[PDB]
C-alpha cells in the first residue's frame, strides 16, 4: 500500500548552481527507539536535522560541514490489533518553535524527542484545529497503520548550519485517545524512519 | 477575487507607531529615535504570524502635529539610519550630518513627507519564525532644525504600507493572547478557546 | 491649464534624491576631456590589488618590523610561526590593506580571498613551511598533525620563493543577522627547521599580502569608524 | 512653465490611495529571490 | 555590483559647510561668503584624496533657519561668484547687482534652493595633489533683500551632491590624522598605525 | 631575463594632434650615481623630470621649452652576492608629494634624490602597506636583481613646465632590512637608468 | 488631477535660468525685419 505526501508538492532536489553530495551508508534508514503511547499521553515531537546530530556516518557528517542540505523521506508505523480504536494527527511544521508556558531541551530534544505540555494549543500558543494547513497524514487504526510523508529542503537561504538551526519539525499528536478493552496490549508503540535525500555538506 | 489576493490583504497604509518629541533645550533630548518594527500592534502581528516567510518594501508616512496642533513653519529632519549603523545619540550629534544616512527636510506646514525603503534583508526573505540561535530593517530620527533650541511639543505618527508582498508556507492564526514581543509565549494557567460556548451540544441555536 | 493635484512628498527635500537641478551658468563649455591613463571604474577594481598584511602587529614592534613575519633558526620543527584571522572587515592585521580599509564603508560583504606570501632569505637557505587554513567555527589548530588535517600547502622555499593561498569563502551575515563571529584562520608552521649553510644570517622574514578574488562583492553603504572628525 | 491649475484633493494624505514614493535608497540592489516551496498566492488558496 | 561603481560611491547628497548670517544693520555685515571647498570637512576629504585626478559636476541645496527656527516670508538672494571675480564687500555693496554673477531669488518659507554648477577647470580634471609651484570652484554669497536692514539671524546649511563623477590613478587612503587644510601634514613624533595591536603573533583571538 | 611593467597599461605615444621630437643623443641611457644601501637604511627617492633638469643635452632641452612631454623607460639594478638577503620595493609615484613632519630640497631634490624620514608612512603621511596600488616591482635578492618599468606620460594637461612642475617620483624603500653574515661586502650598490621615451618640447 | 509632487528649487527665481516669459501683448505682429549690412552673429568676429 503506497500513499505519500509531498510536501508543498516538490521533489528533493540538489542545489542549482563544491559541496558533497555523499551516499554510501549516508542515505540509508535510520529508525529511532519507538515510542510507547498510552491513554493518558500527549504526544511527541522531532526536530531536524537535530534528531540526527548524533547518528551514524551522518551526525559525523553533520558535525563539520557548517553548510548543510538535504531533504528527508518519513515513514510512521502504528503495530496495533484490530481491537485497539484511536487516531494519530502526523504533521510536518517548518520553523517549528516551542514557547514558553509563563530551554535547549525543548528547542533540542535530542534522538529520544519530547512531549508536548499543553497539545490542544500546540506549546506554540497555536490552535491545533488548524494544524492541518500543514503537510499531513492521519494515522486511524480503524484504516491504516502507517503514513509517508516527503519533505524537500525548505529555508530562506540555500545553506545553513545544521548544529545552530534546525529547519522544522515532526509531530505525532492522538486526537482521539487509546481505547482497548482490558486484558489488550496497554501501550502501542510508534516506529519513527527516517530516509535523508540528497544530502549536502 | 482580487480582494483575496496577499498583495490586496497587505495593503491599505496605516498607522505602525507615536513618538512624542519635545525641544526642551537641555533638560529634554530634544530629539527621539523609533526602531521599524511591524510587529508593535497587533492587528498586522497576527496577521504577519500568518505566514513564515515574507518579503516587501516599506513606504512610509509622518504626520506631525503641536500638542494643542496648530501648526507653524518649523524646519524638521527625518534620517533614516540604515541597519548596522549607529543612531543620533544627541539633538546635536555627529550622525545627523553623517551622509551615509539618507535625510529628508520637510517644513512642519508642509504636507506629510513620504519614503519609500526596500526590501533590506541578506536573506531572501524576512522570517519570524526562527528556530535556533530579528530582521532589522532600520531606524528613523526626527529633530528640529536650527541653532538654538525652539521649545515645542511634537507628536509624529507613522503610517507604514507594505509593497509587492510575497508569502511562503502559511501558518495557523493565533488563537491565544500575546504576552510579550518578540516571543510567542503564552499564559499555560489560563488558555482562552477557539470557540465560545452552548447548553448541549444536541442543540443547535 | 491643465489639472492637477499635489501629493504626500511634495516640497521635501531627500538628500539622496535623483533628480536635475537648474544649470545655473548655461551656455558655459566645460573644458574637454582628454586621454588620462588608469580610469577607475568600481571599487572592486581596488579590492583586487594586493597589499601587504601586517601580521606583526604587537606593542613591540614599531617601523616597517610590523609588516615582516620573523623567522630563525632557532626554531625547531613543527612548532608554529605565526597565525591570524580573516576577517578583511573587522579589527587587525587586515586594517593596513585596501580591503580592510574598504570594507569599512559598506555593512555587508562576501566572497573568496587571496592570501600571497613572499620569502625573503639568502639564495642558499632552505626549509619548509605549512601553510593551513582553519574554516570557520572551529579554533585555531592545536599542533601540526591537526592542521595537516584540512586544507593546507606545503611549502617549500628553498625551491619556491612564493606561495599563494586562497580562502575558499567568507561573509559577514549571523553576527548582523542574530542582532535582529569566528571566520578563518591562517597558520604558519615550520614542518622543518630553517636551513642555513656557513657564514649566512640565518634569519629571514615573510611578508604576508591579501586581496579579494573577483567573486567578492559589498553592500549597503555607511561610513568608516577610523576618522575623527 | 506648463500652465496649470491645482484641483481639490491637493496636499491630501489618502491612507488607501495608490501611488509611489521617493526611494529613499536608490541605486541599492537587495536580495535576489530563491525558490520556496509553498508560495500563496490568495486567501482562497487557505480557505479551501 | 552597482553600489560599487565610483559614481555611486560619490553620490548622496551631504553638508558641506554651514555660516551663520546676522542683519544687525551697521554693526553686523548683514551678508556672509563662502567660499566652495569640497575639504573642510574629513569624511568626504578622505574619499577625494583616494584619487589623483577627478572631474565632475556639483549641485548645492540651501537649507535656512532662524535661530529658534520658526520661518517667515523674508526674501534671500544667493549670488554665485565664479572664479576670478571680485566678492561683495557690503551688503549693499554694488557687486551684488552684477549681472556676470548669476543670483536666485528665493522667499525664506520656500523650500530650499537647487542650484548645480559645472566643471569649472581651466584643465581637464581637478588634481588634489600637485608637486610644484587650488582648483577655485567659486563662491557663494547670502544677504536679505530689504531696503531696511531687518533684524534677523540665520545659518545656511550647505548641502553639495557630485554628479558624473570621474577618476584617475588611485591613491593610498590616508592613516594619519589630517593637522591642517590644503596640506598633507603629519605629525612626526607621534604616529598612529595601521592596525592595533594584540598579545602575541602566535594566538589570533 | 625580460620582465616588464607597463605602468596602468599603456605605452608612451606622442601627443594626438609644431613641437620638436629630437632623437639623437636625447632619448639614451642615462646613470646615475649608485646608492650604498647599508643595514640601517631608509631608503630613496627621486623626482621627474627634475632629476635631468641638468644633465646631457636632455636638461638643454629641459631649459627654455616651457612646454614639455615624455615618457620613460626605468631599469633599476642591485649587484649583490648570493649571501645576502634582503628585498626592495619599486615603485612609481604619479604626482608624489611631500610633506611636512611638524623645502624647496624635499621637492626638488636634484640628481642625487633623497632619503625618506619615516618610510612607513612614506613621508605623505600614508601606510606604505598600500603602496602596491602602484606601478611597481619587487626586488627580492632570492631571485631577482633588477627591476624595469614603463612609464607613460601622465598628467591632466597635455603640457607643462618642465621646470617648476615635476610629474611623479620614483621609490626603492627596502622592506626587509640588509642582512649579511661577516665579512661580506658590507654596502650594496643600486644602479638607476633613465631613457626618455617620446620626449616633447 | 494628475498627481504631482514639487521638488527643491520651486518658487526659486534663477536670473540666468533659460525659460519663457507669457507674452504680456499676443497677437501682436513686430515690424517684420528688412535686410541691414554689416550683422555681426560673434564677438570673435569683432576680435579679429
Amino acid at each position: 500500500a503506497a500513499n505519500i505526501v509531498l510536501a508543498y508538492g516538490e521533489w528533493p532536489e540538489y542545489c542549482p548552481d563544491k559541496p558533497t553530495r555523499p551516499d554510501v551508508s549516508v542515505n540509508r534508514f535510520y529508525t529511532l527507539d519507538s515510542k510507547m503511547w498510552q491513554e493518558n499521553s500527549t504526544g511527541w515531537y522531532w526536530k531536524f536535522p537535530d534528531v540526527l546530530n548524533k547518528t551514524g556516518v551522518f551526525g559525523q557528517n553533520a558535525q563539520f560541514h557548517y553548510l548543510y542540505r538535504s531533504g528527508f523521506c518519513l515513514h510512521v508505523q502504528c503495530n496495533a490489533s484490530k481491537f485497539h480504536q484511536g487516531a494519530l494527527l502526523v504533521a510536518v511544521i517548518p520553523e517549528f518553535v516551542i514557547a514558553g508556558r509563563g530551554g535547549f531541551t525543548t528547542t533540542f530534544p535530542g534522538t529520544t524527542g519530547a512531549t508536548f505540555h499543553d497539545p490542544y494549543v500546540l506549546d506554540s500558543g497555536v490552535p491545533l484545529s488548524q494544524a492541518l494547513i500543514y503537510p499531513h497524514q492521519w494515522i486511524n487504526l480503524r484504516t491504516n497503520n502507517c503514513a509517508t510523508v516527503i519533505v524537500p529542503y525548505i529555508n530562506a537561504v540555500p545553506f545553513d548550519s545544521a548544529i545552530n538551526h534546525s529547519n522544522f519539525g515532526l509531530i505525532v499528536i492522538p486526537v482521539s485517545p487509546l481505547k482497548y478493552s482490558s486484558g489488550a496490549t496497554t501501550a502501542i508503540p510508534i516506529t519513527i524512519t527516517i530516509a535523508p535525500l540528497n544530502s549536502e555538506f | 477575487v482580487l480582494e483575496t489576493t496577499i498583495n490586496h490583504f497587505f495593503s491599505r497604509s496605516g498607522l505602525v507607531g507615536v513618538v512624542n518629541l519635545t525641544d526642551g533645550g537641555t533638560d529634554t533630548t530634544g530629539y527621539v529615535t523609533w526602531d521599524i518594527d511591524i510587529m508593535g500592534f497587533v492587528q498586522l502581528r497576527r496577521k504577519c504570524e500568518m505566514f513564515t516567510y515574507m518579503r516587501f518594501n516599506a513606504e512610509f508616512t509622518f504626520v506631525t502635529t503641536t500638542k494643542n496642533g496648530e501648526a507653524r513653519p518649523y524646519m524638521l529632519q527625518y534620517m533614516y539610519v540604515p541597519p548596522g549603523a549607529p543612531k543620533p545619540t544627541g539633538r546635536d550629534a555627529f550622525q545627523w550630518q553623517t551622509a551615509t544616512n539618507p535625510s529628508v527636510f520637510v517644513k512642519l506646514t508642509d504636507p506629510p513627507a513620504q519614503v519609500s525603503v526596500p526590501f533590506m534583508s541578506p536573506a531572501s526573505a524576512y522570517q519570524w519564525f526562527y528556530d535556533g540561535y530579528n530582521n532589522m530593517m532600520g531606524t528613523f530620527a526626527v529633530r528640529v532644525v536650527s541653532r538654538e533650541a525652539s521649545q515645542l511639543k511634537l507628536q509624529t505618527r507613522v503610517y507604514m504600507k507594505l509593497k509587492h508582498v510575497r508569502a511562503w508556507v502559511p501558518r495557523p492564526i493565533r488563537s491565544q493572547p500575546y504576552l510579550l514581543k518578540n516571543f510567542p509565549n503564552y499564559d499555560s494557567s489560563k488558555i482562552t478557546n477557539s470557540a465560545r460556548d452552548r447548553s448541549s451540544i444536541k442543540q443547535a441555536n | 491649464g491643465i489639472p492637477a493635484e499635489l501629493r504626500p512628498g511634495t516640497n521635501q527635500f531627500l538628500t539622496t534624491d535623483d533628480d536635475t537641478a537648474a544649470p545655473i551658468l548655461p551656455g558655459f563649455t566645460p573644458t574637454p576631456t582628454i586621454h588620462i591613463p588608469g580610469e577607475v571604474h568600481s571599487l572592486l577594481e581596488l579590492c583586487r590589488v594586493e597589499t601587504i598584511l601586517e601580521v606583526n602587529n604587537t606593542t613591540e614592534a614599531t617601523g616597517l618590523t610590523r609588516l615582516l613575519i620573523p623567522v630563525s633558526s632557532q626554531n625547531k620543527a613543527d612548532e608554529l610561526c605565526a597565525a591570524f584571522m580573516v576577517d578583511p572587515g573587522r579589527i587587525g592585521p587586515w586594517q593596513s590593506t585596501l580591503v580592510g580599509q574598504i570594507c569599512r564603508y559598506y555593512t555587508q560583504w562576501s566572497g573568496s580571498l587571496k592570501v600571497t606570501f613572499m620569502f625573503t632569505g639568502s639564495f642558499m637557505a632552505t626549509g619548509k613551511m605549512l601553510v593551513a587554513y582553519s574554516p570557520p567555527g572551529s579554533a585555531q589548530p592545536a599542533n601540526r598533525e591537526t592542521a595537516m588535517l584540512g586544507t593546507h600547502v606545503i611549502w617549500d622555499f628553498g625551491l619556491q620563493s612564493s606561495v599563494s593561498l586562497v580562502i575558499p569563502w567568507i561573509s559577514n551575515t549571523h553576527f548582523r543577522t542574530a542582532k535582529t563571529y569566528t571566520a578563518g584562520v591562517v597558520t604558519l608552521w615550520y614542518q622543518t627547521n630553517y636551513v642555513v649553510p656557513p657564514e649566512t644570517p640565518g634569519e629571514a622574514y615573510i611578508i604576508a599580502m591579501g586581496a579579494d578574488l573577483y567573486k567578492f562583492t559589498l553592500k549597503i553603504c555607511k561610513d568608516t569608524d577610523e576618522v575623527t572628525q
